[PDB]
RNA sequence: GAAAUUGUUGAAAGGGAAGGGCAUUUGAUCAGACA
RNA sequence: CGUGGAGGUCAGUGACGAAGCCUAGACCGUAAGGUCGGGUCGAACGGCCUCUAGUGCAGAUCUUGGUGGUAGUAGCAAAUAUUCAAAUGAGAACUUUGAAGACUGAAGUGGGGAAAGGUUCCACGUCAACAGCAGUUGGACGUGGGUUAGUCGAUCCUAAGA
RNA sequence: GUGAACAGCCUCUAGUUGAUAGAAUAAUGUAGAUAAGGGAAGUCGGCAAAAUAGAUCCGUAACUUCGGGAUAAGGAUUGGC
């Protein structure tokens, strides 16, 4: 338990997590924010074309030196990539976020993802050696995945504040005056 | 302090910045000023580079040694399909310059001009100018009242044509559109020139004659990213020089604590939009005829493509306009042909230039045949053949 | 339209092969014939007989034929339902000299 | 430390007088 | 599998090196549960492994 | 289970820095007395 | 004004929640600070009258520990070179087998030893970490097996010496 | 095997195919090269590079401690049958 900041229905709601995963963080969330607010149908049908090339993954905070690409016109960016590994991971936790969906009892035509929280786990160190006989950090950024769907609903919520009136004696007067006259 | 001697500048500082050009077709800035006196006729043309052959011709110079003797010079020859006129353009005065005000399309329009419009032409439904159309299914009054407008206002009225890709040996399948201003008199009498030729074609011979000297307007040939040894051609450093030596040394002073614009610097070589003038017209040959490499000095029957056609173009079949130099821009790109935009008389023109032979060997190799005929008379007989 | 069919193809490796190292030349060999098989069948999944690698193989990594004589066939695929139902295999045929054929559809005899 | 990182002794380069 | 050891107690038994020991990719299965130098020799003499005759080296034109 | 640091959500601003002081508008929010 | 501890006092507060922490929530003081509400938390703490001191930090190229921008950037380019199919497996550019192409060219990338290392040797099982990509593989991890002398050496003799 | 040769080069026995890969072929680099006419005009300075090169035959100066200098300098020949 223990998720994020999620303003969901936890009754029509399924989520799904990952800890301690060797993967990039820098690649996973930039994966997990170019699915966010997606339809889990499409969600897992895009993912797929990013492994066939056809479709990227558009880079858009951690994107510093990274060749431009024509396949980024899609969401109005210039320089995108195809982390595989990452999207390997993300979709692993698609697959079980779904199955524990009918186990709940939700259809599976009316889910879609509204929350996905990717954050840094602890690393793992390594050492390398450069000129000189010296020894720096060799470390992996490891991160853990969360991911909520739920069920898309619509009509939600009429009936808003009353805004109570407040008038003063003289106004109270002055719209009385033309009721008197007219409508 | 002095630098060590004085050097002339590296590069000519007008033709910056040195950029990739906007167009595959280079623009034409500036057409001849109207002659009210004249008849209605066009000022440019537009073609397509096929090729270099060379000319052998007899030279007339005055006060020169090679005087009635001849010389050979190197010529381009430009394919030049009769081009279509498709619409008007009027342009009025304005305090802020040139303005268009109505554009008046023809009827019918050709798939290569349709084809212009288009990005996804075998997706699409190939629905332009299908409303525009309606205008000429009424009396005409809908193309009348936007004709007259021209009249009255738009001092100054542009024709619109496109070339005929689909008869030329290129895999293009797509019209080129350009603006070609009308030089006559009588504005009225432009829009009604230009009213009659629509879906109608104009040869290169009522533009451009004999000995006449014109200019050149295209995009040179990319080379994309080079160095600053050869967009610029500064000194190489000497052999000793570490971290490379096809650089510029001194980039700059301290003072001011920036690299100025006028240092030469590596980027995009080529692909640059270029207007070379002052070049003379040896031939305007004919589509409709043969022998057009015959000359009445040589009388061989042979046509000006060489042996095996021209090199990564094909063989000539329309009309062509030879001049005599280099035009700028590479084998089969578009090429806007333009008159002079001044009466030169210093000699060099107004000259009857009559060839002798015309080069006609192969390109792709060192030809030693000018005709198929003349290949068999010398080798005689072969195995293939017999 | 699966359509099984077993054509024999000749493909000019010289014009392929131009301006390559000579280190990549026989790995590149194989490679273009895939592409080649790709282009002409459809399929995604191309499979080259161990014999027809002796044959590009056959003088060394810059030893490449300028022209090969092969035989690609489309088939149906088995074993656990792969992303695409058809494969291409292609074999190569024994003739004294690949110059002067063309394409032959070898039916199902 | 390296037979890079050269700044003390000199032909023509710093530390010189 | 992993037949990694059994082309080496082969080398030793037929007496030549692990470069010209031949074994059966289609008998693959078999091979694998030979682990005693007594049943490498019973493949031998059935064909399962064969001697791979060396490379001609001619010497007729010197 | 604090800070540096990071993710998500919400709010706000942004023409070669940001942050601050005085004054007020706008938005959010809070208090008092109802004797 | 504030901190650690000590004497006295408020027959002070507290598992019906003490201390701590969070809080563009509120109040008091010119200020150092004090008080309250809410959230979190789980066992001790405070007001005042006096005593006492290892008693208040933004700096010292401060100490110790942790984390950033740089940045998914520099980079993973010597030693000529790999390719196809099958098998195994959740997964194969890297494992195994077959086939092909190559190299070390015998002052070798061959077969043995000395110094040194100490179980790296072999088998089976495993893939979290390690093998700066990968991994079903490994000099890795886990469990076991293995070194047989009257003739080979030490042991004996003496050298420079001790 | 070639050759004077334990040189370089190719092969047999034996042993490896292990050094992160894939796609393209911009600039600038590192390594290897080629250049018409001139031939050190370059540069502190022939730095770097180029030329010469094995064998056989001919020929070989000044000087000298009579031993050398000397492969002096300078020329010709080289396959196959």
């Amino acid at each position: 338990a223990r998720y994020g900041a999620t303003s969901t229905n936890p009754a029509k709601s399924a989520s799904a997590r990952g800890s301690y995963l060797r993967v990039s963080f820098k690649n996973t969330r930039e994966t997990a924010q170019a699915i966010n607010g997606w339809e889990l149908t499409k969600a897992q049908k895009y993912l797929e074309q990013v492994l066939d090339h056809q479709r990227a993954i558009p880079f858009r905070r951690f994107n510093s030196s990274i060749g431009r690409t024509a396949q980024g016109k899609e969401f109005g960016v210039t320089k995108a990539r195809w982390p595989a590994k990452s999207v390997k991971f993300v979709q692993g936790l698609l697959q079980n976020a779904a199955a524990n969906a009918e186990a709940k009892g939700l259809d599976a035509t009316k889910l879609y993802v509204s929350h996905i929280q990717v954050n840094q786990a602890p690393k793992q160190r390594r050492r390398t050696y450069r000129a000189h006989g010296r020894i720096n950090k060799y470390e992996s950024s490891p991160s853990h995945i969360e991911l909520v769907v739920t069920e898309k609903e619509e009509a939600v919520a009429k009936a808003a504040e009353k805004k109570v009136v407040r008038l003063t004696s003289r106004q109270r007067g002055r719209i009385a005056a033309q009721k008197r006259i007219a409508a | 302090s002095h630098r060590k001697y004085e050097a002339p500048r590296h590069g000519h500082l007008g033709f910056l910045p040195r950029k990739r050009a906007a167009s595959i077709r280079a623009r034409v800035k500036a057409f001849p000023k109207d002659d009210r006196s004249k008849p209605v006729a066009l000022t440019s043309f537009l073609g397509y580079k096929a090729g270099m052959t060379t000319i052998v011709r007899d030279l007339d110079r005055p006060g020169s040694k090679f005087h009635k003797r001849e010389v050979v010079e190197a010529v381009t020859v430009v394919d030049t399909p009769p081009v279509v006129v498709v619409g008007v353009v009027g342009y009025v005065e304005t305090p802020r310059g040139l303005r268009s005000l109505t554009t008046v399309w023809a009827e019918h329009l050709s798939d290569e001009v349709k084809r212009r419009f288009y990005k996804n032409w075998y997706k699409s439904k190939k629905k332009a100018f299908t409303k525009y159309s309606a205008k000429y299914a009424q009396d005409g009054a809908g193309i009348e009242r936007e004709l007259a407008r021209i009249k009255k206002y738009a001092s100054v009225v542009r024709v619109l044509v496109h070339t005929q890709i689909r008869k030329t040996p290129l895999a293009q399948k797509k019209a080129h559109l350009a603006e070609i201003q009308l030089n006559g008199g009588s504005i009225s009498e432009k829009v009604d020139w230009a009213r009659e030729h629509f879906e109608k074609t104009v040869a290169v011979d009522s533009v451009f004659e004999q000995n006449e000297m014109i200019d050149a307007i295209a995009v040179t040939k990319g080379h994309g990213f080079e160095g600053v040894t050869h967009r610029w051609g500064t000194k190489k450093l000497p052999r000793k020089t570490h971290r490379g030596l096809r650089k510029v040394a001194c980039i700059g002073a301290w003072h001011p604590a920036h690299v100025m614009w006028s240092v030469a610097r590596a980027g995009q070589r080529g692909y640059h939009s270029r207007t070379s003038i002052n070049h003379k017209i040896y031939r305007v040959g004919k589509g409709d005829d043969e022998a057009n490499g015959a000359t009445s000095f040589d009388r061989t029957k042979k046509t000006i493509t060489p042996m095996g056609g021209f090199v990564h173009y094909g063989e000539i079949k329309n009309d062509f306009i030879m001049v005599k130099g280099c035009i700028p821009g590479n084998r089969k790109r578009i090429v806007t042909l333009r008159k002079s935009l001044y009466t030169n008389t210093s000699r060099k023109a107004l000259e009857e230039v009559s060839l002798k032979w015309i080069d006609t060997a192969s390109k792709f190799g060192k030809g030693r045949f000018q005709t198929p005929a003349e290949k068999h008379a010398f080798m005689g007989t072969l195995k293939k053949d017999l | 339209l699966k359509d099984v069919v077993t054509r024999e193809y000749t493909i000019n490796l010289h014009k392929r092969l131009h301006g390559v190292s000579f280190k990549k030349r026989a790995p590149r060999a194989v490679k273009e014939i895939k592409k080649f098989a790709k282009l002409h069948m459809g399929t995604d999944d191309v499979r080259l007989a161990p014999e027809l690698n002796q044959a590009i193989w056959k003088r060394g990594v810059k030893g490449v034929e300028y022209r090969l004589r092969l035989r690609i066939s489309r088939k149906r695929n088995e074993e656990e339902d792969a992303k695409n139902p058809l494969f291409s295999y292609v074999e190569p045929v024994l003739v004294a000299s690949a110059k002067g054929l063309q394409t032959v559809v070898v039916e199902e005899d | 430390r390296g037979r890079g990182r050269g700044r003390g002794r000199g032909r023509g380069r710093g530390r010189g007088r | 599998a992993n037949l990694r050891t059994q082309k080496r107690l082969a080398a030793s038994v037929v007496g030549v090196g692990k470069r010209k020991v031949w074994l059966d990719p289609n008998e693959t299965s078999e091979i694998a549960q030979a682990n005693s130098r007594n049943a490498i020799r019973k493949l031998v003499k059935n064909g399962t492994i064969v001697k791979k005759a060396v490379t001609v080296h001619s010497k007729s034109r010197t």
